[PDB]
């Protein structure tokens, strides 16, 4: 049984790593999106902020 | 003292009885011979499993 599903488990390490090569890019995009409007909104304050006080 | 027969008569026996034993004796080979073959199997198959 182990040596002859042996072949099944490496078809399924492959299929795992396929699987994992784009979460890695997905999770990374999402926390990118997350990030980046983040610092947008807080320099975005920042702008109103510095506005009022160049006023 | 001694039958002379009763010699052969065992003799004759006891030969056909061994043959039958050797050819007998591959049944006891066979059987040993898969006891052994179910560790001679493992013995490659757990190393190779964990690689």
């Amino acid at each position: 049984e182990q040596l002859a599903n042996a072949r099944r488990d490496y078809e399924a390490e492959i299929a795992r790593a396929r699987q994992e090569a784009a979460k890695i890019v997905a999770q990374a995009q999402e926390r990118a999106k997350q990030q980046e409007a983040e610092i947008i909104a807080q320099a975005r304050r920042e702008a109103e902020r510095l506005k009022e006080e160049a006023r | 003292g001694i039958n002379p027969t009763l010699f052969i008569a065992q003799l004759i026996n006891f030969l056909l009885l061994i043959f039958i034993l050797r050819a007998l004796l591959y049944r006891p080979v066979m059987n040993l011979l898969n006891e052994r073959t179910r560790r001679i199997e493992e013995s490659v198959r757990d190393a190779e499993k964990v690689r």
